[PDB]
């Protein structure tokens, strides 16, 4: 109607027109009024005036609320303690009160740190649970645990709601946008909920963000009350990292409830299951091993390709396939070939020892080092293949005998995770006490000792690596040192969830950018990645630094960092001229699916000048795809056709055919530029099934 | 070769107004038809009563005798037409040898008059297709169908009008062996396909039965509700 | 409240976008390069350094190549750089980016992706294994030797998802798309039919390997015009070439052709013929489940009540589709803004129905039939 | 495209001439009748209203054709005439075999088939003629049925013309009457379709007319009223336009 | 407010990085 | 162009005529044999729905008692054209006492077979077989559209009857016996139906000079079937 009979009702001060118009507007508030409310400019007057004043409050919450306020709205709420399935209650509870007790949280929430907005945030919480629908009344009710008592609250009947769409938008907007330490609450309370819940891989990426102890012996109480069974086993020791399998097999090793989770989880039962149903469900042909394995000869493509062969796995045919194809390989090659039957077979326990044991203690010192790195990368539950090279292993300058330390310090890192092995690190002390001029004695000294050490309890600034870095800052020399030590210092960073390392190994660590550059290999390694932009503005303006190194690493950070956003990880690094930053891009695209946009950026890269960057382009171009295939292979054939180039076209052709384990061996792989004997340890990056 | 005329064949070996005409029965309304052991039943949907006129003159199911039933699809004129001919030729027969007019003898003159209408000098065709059900040799359940082209082609239940290939597909997943008689199986048969119907409204169902013996019987709208509550009731069963 | 994000990162985008010596050999071929650098047109190419080029109004001359810049660029039929002083070639220019790609090589993967179906999962099936299978991984094709299937055919009623497939292959896709309506291929001269078909897939086979997809091809058979000069002994040299440019020579390319049809009746035999198309697709109107995931589809991301249930727009009409189904949601949407509603009710429901179904099914006027 | 003839079919399977009949029909004069019990009415609209006419024949849509039934017509008018002589020579034959006055059902169907046979055959013109049907019988009282040129034929209680009474139809459904057989009601309800459905300004009498058909003690009467009538019948409604506009 | 914040925030990371960038950036053959 | 039966070809023809042998082909095949024990036939039905009836859709009509039939085509000129049979046949009876043999039974209905004329209707859509047994033993008999009739020994129609015709020259002689020629035939029949071969899809008529009622096998013809 009009608002001639109704509209002057406001200019009385009688209680009783205030007590019975106030109703009357009670019935008029399911559509607000008439219109947009324009009695505030006459009864904006009326807040001076003081029995039913809480219903003037209401009034005037009503009408503050209809037109626009931020603290002051919800002030007649929190006075007016809400008293006396609707259109009325969609209205001033739905969108009055998820708006206006959204800013009163927003604006309290900020502004003071009461019991009030705890009270209202309950009401609010218990009003939207009959509302029904979440996903925007639950990502409002996060930013005031509160969200704890929320989710126990609410978690009675809808399980895959919540579950499902609450756990997957607060967990990838929790790891995406939201900083780290709420992200705990989620996962205690999820564990909480989801412990009175099934479907337990729920639980287990719950065990992937916590890496909790506890969790793993609730799962399998109740993965075990939930009799599939071995699969479970395969994407526990997948899922798992290097503590929780070893503090796993202890605390089990005392229970075990069966022993058959002694038997899954720890080794031996993810891989058993797999080879022979490798061998049954796929059959692969013998054109490759021909033809891939006829692409020339030169000792190095030769060479490279016994590894491509090597790394064929339909048999372990390449492994027995005769004599003098490793008597005119070299000795670092001859470190890549006598692995290389470590590397066609990471199962066959007893078939290892009987394959490697020809080459075992042989008259060659790389065939026994290399083979003993071959024992290393067969298995990681043997540990009997540690005494005959952990006895032999001191030499105290460069015997033989620490080559058989890079090959069994670091396949003996590929063997076992423990609580904190100490025993294989007091051989560790006259490892780096003994300090070869072999690089990758100190190399897989930190690399080793950090496979044993990612994954610790938020890391530990202990007496090893301690250790290595006085002992690194004793000897400048062979810079080499200076990257693959900080390498392992950075790994034993990780296992972080809050270290202030970064500042410990600040304050002793730095110097000269030798040390600089290992003060940016922690400043990489501590910081996994979260909603933390404020180091991608540190990566912004310390990004332009004149020392190109630091550059690389502290840029390369970046695959690491935003892995799960990843659209954003393309960036303009092509654009830029730093040719190692086009190296760093290089790097981020990597190994996963790869779609039309990386193979785009290959259209680029494929096409550079440089050998260690036209080097650099098959390795990530055929990690990230593991005619279609080959058609870029042969574009590279277009492309050369220098030995370099042949190389890493035989390495593209080997790739063609945050678990930290798949983390590690491509930093490791990030000093390429050299050496064939750094390219010895080039296959020790065993980062796939 | 071409649409005109009715006389002249395809290159490759039609005739496309006897193809086409069946296109006008394929739009039309739908009525079924099956035979129980001892009582026929069949109906017709879409009644569309249109609020403001009666329906009793609308009616799709006649009797050309006591024996035998009514039904067709496409255009109404031509089965006016049809039926008004069968009635007198009907009478003609019993004028002739005094039995029963058998349902067979019936169809051949339907779909014969239908055919040699056809093949005529410029005659459109009858775009309908009539469903002769009776039951005359010791209660013997018969029921035939027609064609504009003029074919009878015998058949234990039928489907025409509007999405007859899904109607029909019901009834092979419904006609097993033992439908009848049973006969409150064979009513609930009826109720089912009306159930299946393209769009069964509930209301605009028209179904009319003989036991063989009696007349036709019209039934009412109270014991259909019935029967589509105890079929709702079948389905919370199922659950 | 979304809408200060959604500026900001806007303006972000198109300022980073706008955000577009040291070598003395390169500025030494700046200056064998002249001023006014002049742009010509080839005929021919000789071995001997120079070749023959065309001015704007017709002169020609032998003028040479600025060799760092390649001669295998130069292709006859291309735009070069010239100079003015001995009017030699310069270099190359990038091409004229000719209005048919501008219009016909779409760049954009359009809408949904296979999760905008309904009453499929057989035919993408088929699409997948006939399209994708032989651009993404073709693999199998090593595996065995046999040729991949050439062509595709959807045929069926108006509104059944020709469109919505011809999206979608658009949707997922790593070649060169280009999409030609069936009622171009009339023009208001004698023979402008053919240099279109040789023109257009021209420019399909010389980038990359790419998909043609034509539609309502069955507008060229059964369709007469005033606008037409000639006429039917023009319309069969238009399919005529056509007909040579699908089944004729020369390696034709990777180059899948896609066509879709309403009906299916009127087209020539010597075109359904395999050799041209290997893959004939059906499309009926599939069955009376998959109606609820299109009205789930197209009500996923609209607030509705429960209210009603599909099986009332399940027993309603005896044809079914995607053109039913999201008219029904967008009178829906009329109905609930005419009554300034949100969480649509059963009566807009009811009403859309009604109205939707009138218009239209129904066919004729009383009657007929009834 | 496949028009030439009557017969056949288009490849629908549809119709040219049905259809093509009825917009033909939509062009021509407006008629109905009414939902009325004790009674039943027509109403016509006068087509070619000059003034330099006789109306000496005292009916030009209505037919009182046998003795207890009238037709109303519309169409192209000398195909009326066919039709109506043949009618009337229908139901003479009738009452010649039977002495019995035609029920009036198998008097419009064989009106219909009269129609049907120029629709099956060829080549022949068929009629474009739609027509009305009141009367009275033995068995049913008082009716109402609409002819087509298709051959079909509707009972109705409340009929419908082409174009110029689509409305006449949406006011007749919108101001539906049942229960009242008073045929004054009938007969304003009737003046009010007229008044907004014609385009005549204040709905003048000479560009009207009415027929009614009343059953009198065993006679069966029909009323061709004369225009005084017609007059009070206009100021009637008038007054009823002016208790319409009491609400301002 | 979920997929709202992620889209928005997110892609106002990327341009408060793409502005840093923006900022930070500032033959012989046959002659 | 060639619109109507009035009008030749420039070279020959009708072009009526040869669109009617062309509507021979839509039809479901059929063989008869010609025995000189005795004359076998066979046919495919065909059959579409449960619903239809199997014994109900005719293919081998019973013109005399030693004479059979098989239609191929359109199912109602052949009802037409059996109709005439059906009369004429009782009328040289009538007027004779006696049987008219098989070949004056198909002079007589290839004396209309070609009496199309609209003025002064349409040619017709069957091919027929025939088979009877007159004075001189059994007959099998092949008609046309046409009318141009001729005697065959084993005739095959309808669709895929190249092949038929190949594999049944391929083992017929003059001097084959009964039961082997029934097999022979049923062989060809499941290799050119596309169904499983069961009681329901064929049906023989077998007439004999000494067996002359009884033009038929019901269900006996399951136990021929079960022998290959």
């Amino acid at each position: 109607r009009d608002k001639a009979p109704v509209q002057p009702q406001q200019s009385p001060a009688a209680a009783p027109g205030g007590t019975d118009e106030k109703p009357s507007g009670k019935e008029r508030r399911d559509a607000g009024d008439k219109d947009k409310e324009q009695e505030l400019s006459e009864e904006d007057k009326q807040l001076q005036d003081e029995l039913y004043r809480p219903a003037l409050e209401e009034l005037r919450r009503q009408i503050r609320s209809s037109t626009t306020s931020m603290t002051s709205v919800p002030k007649p709420l929190k006075f007016l303690r809400p008293h006396y399935n609707k259109r009325f209650a969609a209205d001033i509870i739905s969108v009055l009160a998820m708006t206006m007790s959204g800013e009163r949280e927003c604006l309290k929430y900020r502004l003071v740190g009461a019991g009030e907005v705890a009270k209202e945030w309950q009401e609010l919480d218990d009003a939207e649970k009959v509302q029904r629908e979440p996903l925007l009344t639950l990502v409002k009710e996060i930013v005031p645990l509160l969200m704890e008592i929320e989710q126990v609250d609410m978690l009675e009947k809808d399980i895959d709601e919540n579950a499902y769409a609450k756990v997957c938008l607060y967990l990838t907007s929790c790891v995406n946008y939201v900083p780290e330490p709420e992200n705990s609450a989620l996962l205690r309370c999820a564990l909480g909920v989801f412990r009175k819940f099934s479907r337990f891989p729920e639980a287990l990426r719950l065990a992937l963000m916590l890496n909790d102890m506890e969790l793993v012996e609730d799962i399998f109480t109740s993965c075990k009350d939930v009799v599939m069974l071995g699969r479970h086993g395969v994407f526990l020791e997948l899922s798992e990292d290097v503590e929780e399998y070893e503090d796993l097999t202890e605390i089990m090793s005392n229970v075990q409830l069966n022993s058959n989770f002694l038997a899954l989880a720890r080794e031996l039962d993810i891989m058993e299951p797999k080879v022979p149903d490798d061998i049954y469900k796929t059959h692969l042909e013998n054109n490759r091993f021909g033809g891939s394995g006829s692409q020339v000869d030169s000792a190095r493509m030769n060479l490279a390709s016994s590894f491509v062969n090597g790394f064929v796995n339909q048999d372990k045919l390449l492994t027995d396939d005769g004599n003098k194809w490793l008597y005119k390989n070299k000795d670092h090659g001859m470190l890549s070939a006598a692995a290389s039957l470590g590397m066609i077979l990471l199962w066959d326990v007893d078939g290892g020892l009987t394959q490697i044991d020809k080459y075992l203690y042989s008259s060659e010192d790389y065939i026994k080092s290399g083979a003993l790195l071959a024992c290393g990368i067969v298995n990681s539950g043997v540990r009997n293949e540690c005494d005959p090279a952990l006895a032999l292993l001191s030499d105290y300058v460069l015997h033989n005998s620490n080559t058989m330390r890079l090959g069994s310090i670091f396949g003996l890192g590929l063997a076992y995770a423990g609580s904190n092995r100490e025993d294989v690190l007091t051989l560790l002390l006259p490892v780096m006490g003994d300090s070869k001029s072999s690089m990758e004695v100190a190399g897989v000294t930190a690399l080793a000792c950090g496979m044993i050490a990612v994954g610790s309890c938020n890391g530990d600034v202990t007496s090893t690596i301690l250790q290595t870095i006085m002992e690194k800052s004793e000897t400048e020399l062979k810079d080499t040192y200076a990257r693959w030590l900080p390498l392992g210092l950075g790994l034993n960073h990780l296992g972080k969830g809050e270290a202030i390392e970064a500042i410990l190994a600040a304050l002793e660590v730095v110097s000269e950018p030798f040390r600089s550059f290992a003060n940016t290999l922690v400043d990489v390694c501590a910081y996994a990645g979260s909603g933390n932009v404020l180091k991608v503005q540190q990566l912004l303006h310390i990004c332009s630094e004149h020392f190109d190194s630091k550059e690389k690493e502290e840029d390369k950070d970046k695959k690491e960092k935003k892995d799960k956003d990843k659209k954003e990880a393309p960036a303009d690094m092509g654009a830029h001229q730093g040719v190692a930053v086009l190296g760093i891009a290089l790097i981020a695209m990597g190994e996963e699916i790869g779609a039309e946009m990386a193979l785009r950026t290959f259209g680029h890269l494929l096409r550079y000048g440089e050998p260690t960057l036209r080097r650099a382009v098959p390795l990530a171009l055929a990690l990230i795809s593991v005619s279609h295939d080959a058609d870029p292979e042969v574009s590279y054939n277009s492309i050369f056709a220098a030995r370099l180039a042949a190389m890493l076209r035989q390495l593209a052709q080997y790739h063609a055919k945050k678990g930290t384990l798949t983390l590690c061996p491509y930093h490791s792989d990030r000093q390429l530029m050299s050496q064939v004997a750094v390219a010895g340890l080039l296959t020790v990056l065993v980062s796939f099934l | 070769s071409y649409d005109r005329a009715i006389t002249v064949f395809s290159p490759d070996g039609h005739l496309f107004q006897v193809e086409y005409a069946q296109e006008a029965v394929k739009k039309g309304s739908t009525a079924v038809g099956v035979r129980g052991r001892d009582i026929v039943v069949l109906g017709v949907e879409k009644k569309s009563v249109a609020k403001l006129q009666d329906e009793r003159t609308v009616r799709k199911i006649c009797a050309l005798d006591d024996n035998v039933c009514m039904a067709f699809a496409g255009l109404t004129a031509d089965a006016r037409i049809v039926i008004n001919r069968a009635r007198v030729e009907c009478q003609s027969h019993r004028l002739t040898v005094e039995d029963p007019v058998t349902v067979e003898y019936i169809t051949r003159y339907i779909a014969s008059l239908k055919q040699r209408y056809t093949q005529s000098n410029g005659r459109r065709p009858f775009g309908i297709s009539a469903l002769i059900v009776g039951f005359d040799f010791d209660g013997t359940p018969r029921l035939y169908q027609t064609d504009p082209s003029g074919t009878y082609h015998a058949w234990k239940a039928n489907a025409i009008g509007r999405g007859a290939k899904s109607v029909r597909e019901f009834l092979e997943k419904n006609y097993t062996d033992e439908a009848i008689e049973t006969d409150d199986l064979t009513i609930k048969l009826v109720i089912k396909a009306l159930l299946e119907v393209v769009q069964s409204g509930g209301k605009n169902i028209e179904l009319a039965v003989m036991r063989r013996d009696q007349s036709l019987k019209i039934l009412n709208p109270e014991e259909i509700e019935k029967y589509v509550a105890e079929i709702e009731k079948e389905k919370e069963e199922n659950e | 409240l979304e809408r200060i994000k959604d500026y900001l990162l806007m303006e972000e985008e198109f300022i980073r976008n706008q955000e577009q010596k040291q070598e003395e050999e390169r500025s030494k071929v700046d200056d064998l390069r002249g001023t006014p650098m002049s742009v010509g047109t080839l005929e021919e190419i000789i071995d001997d350094n120079h070749a023959i080029v065309s001015t704007s109004v017709g002169s020609e001359h032998y003028v040479s190549i600025l060799s760092f810049v390649d001669k295998d660029l130069l292709e006859p039929g291309c735009s070069v750089l010239l100079n003015h002083k001995v009017h030699a070639v310069i270099g190359v220019l990038m091409d004229d980016t000719d209005p048919l790609v501008t219009v016909m090589k779409v760049e954009k993967a359009p809408q949904e992706t296979y999760a905008d179906i309904g009453g499929l999962d057989n035919q993408i099936q088929e699409i997948k294994e006939s399209v994708e299978l032989p651009l993404t991984h073709p693999e199998y094709y090593e595996e065995m030797g046999i040729k991949p299937p050439k062509g595709v055919i959807l045929y069926g009623p108006p509104g059944t998802g020709k469109t919505l497939l011809a999206k979608a292959v658009a949707n997922q896709t790593s070649a060169t798309f280009l999409r030609v309506v069936g009622s171009e291929l009339i023009q208001k001269y004698l023979g402008d039919g053919p240099k279109l078909v040789r023109e257009l897939f021209r420019v399909a086979e010389e980038h990359a390997p790419s998909i043609v997809f034509i539609d309502e091809i069955d507008a060229i058979g059964t369709k007469r015009y005033d606008s037409n000069s000639g006429g039917e002994r023009e319309i069969q040299r238009t399919m005529l070439e056509l007909l040579n440019q699908l089944d004729g020579f020369d390696s034709r390319g990777d180059v899948k052709v896609i066509m879709a049809t309403n009906r299916i009746e009127t087209l020539d035999p010597a075109l359904i013929r395999p050799g041209r198309i290997d893959r004939k697709i059906e499309f009926p109107l599939p069955d009376e489940k998959t109606k609820k995931r299109i009205f789930q589809i197209h009500t996923s991301r609209m607030t509705l009540a429960d209210d009603v249930t599909l099986d009332d727009l399940i027993m309603a009409k005896d044809d079914l589709s995607g053109a039913d189904i999201k008219a029904i949601c967008t009178e829906a949407g009329l109905m609930a803004l005419r009554e300034r509603r949100m969480k649509v009710t059963n009566e807009d429901f009811k009403k859309s129905k009604e109205n939707v179904l009138y218009k239209k099914q129904e066919g004729t006027p009383e009657g007929l039939y009834l | 495209r496949y028009d030439s003839r009557t017969t056949i079919f288009s490849p629908e399977g549809r119709l040219y001439q049905v259809e093509y009949a009825m917009e033909a029909i939509g062009h021509a004069g407006t008629c109905l009748g009414i939902l009325a019990n004790d009674g039943v009415l027509l109403a016509a609209e006068r087509r070619n209203i000059h003034k330099l006419l006789d109306e000496v024949f005292f009916s030009e849509k209505i037919y009182k054709l046998n003795e207890d039934m009238a037709c109303s017509v519309a169409g192209i008018t000398s195909d009326a005439n066919v039709l109506t002589n043949e009618l009337r020579l229908i139901a003479q034959r009738y009452l010649l075999q039977y002495q019995e006055p035609i029920p009036c059902e198998q008097l419009v169907t064989a009106l219909c088939d009269i129609k049907q046979a120029y629709t099956q055959f060829g080549g022949k013109r068929p009629f474009g003629v739609s027509l009305l049907y009141i009367g009275w019988d033995k068995h049913y009282g008082f009716q109402l049925y609409q002819s087509d040129p298709s051959g079909n034929y509707g009972g109705w209680k409340a009929t419908c013309i082409g174009n110029n009474s689509a409305a006449a139809v949406s006011m007749l459904k919108q101001d539906y009457k049942e229960g009242e057989m008073t045929l004054k009601s009938a007969l304003a309800l009737a003046i009010k379709v007229l008044n907004k459905t014609m385009d005549v300004s204040k709905l003048s009498a000479e560009k009207v007319e009415i027929a009614t058909l009343t059953r009198e003690n065993g006679k069966t009467v029909i009323r061709v009223l004369k225009q005084k009538e017609v007059e009070q019948l206009i100021k009637k409604h008038e007054e009823e336009e002016a208790k319409a506009e009491r609400e301002k | 407010q979920v997929e709202d914040d992620i889209q928005q925030l997110l892609k106002k990371i990327n341009e408060l990085t793409g502005i840093k960038e923006s900022d930070t950036g500032l033959l012989a053959a046959d002659k | 162009y060639d619109r109507g039966v009035n009008t030749f070809s420039p070279e020959g023809r009708l072009f009526q005529v040869e669109y009617a042998i062309e509507a021979i082909k839509l039809g479901s095949t059929a063989i008869g044999i010609q025995t000189s024990e005795g004359v076998c036939l066979a046919v495919e039905k065909r059959i579409t729905s449960p619903l239809m009836e199997p014994s109900s859709i005719e293919k081998i009509v019973e013109i005399d008692a030693h004479i059979g039939c098989a239609m191929s085509g359109l199912i109602a000129d052949a009802k037409t054209l059996i109709d005439k049979a059906r009369v004429e046949t009782q009328n040289h009876w009538f007027t004779y006492n006696e049987t008219m043999t098989v070949e004056s039974v198909t002079q007589a209905v290839s004396n209309l077979a070609l009496q199309f004329g609209e003025e002064d209707s349409r040619p017709f859509g069957v091919a027929l077989l025939f088979g009877g047994v007159d004075e001189k033993g059994p007959q099998l008999f092949h008609m046309d559209p046409s009318g141009t009739f001729v005697q065959c020994d084993a005739r095959a129609i309808g669709s895929a009857s190249e092949g038929a015709q190949s594999s049944l020259q391929e083992v017929y002689h003059k001097s084959m016996t009964l039961k082997e020629a029934i097999k022979s035939s049923l062989i060809i029949l499941k290799q050119v139906m596309e169904e499983k071969l069961n009681a329901t899809n064929i049906e023989l008529a077998t007439v004999q000079p000494g067996q002359n009622f009884h033009m038929f096998t019901k269900e006996e013809l399951e136990e021929v079937i079960k022998d290959i």
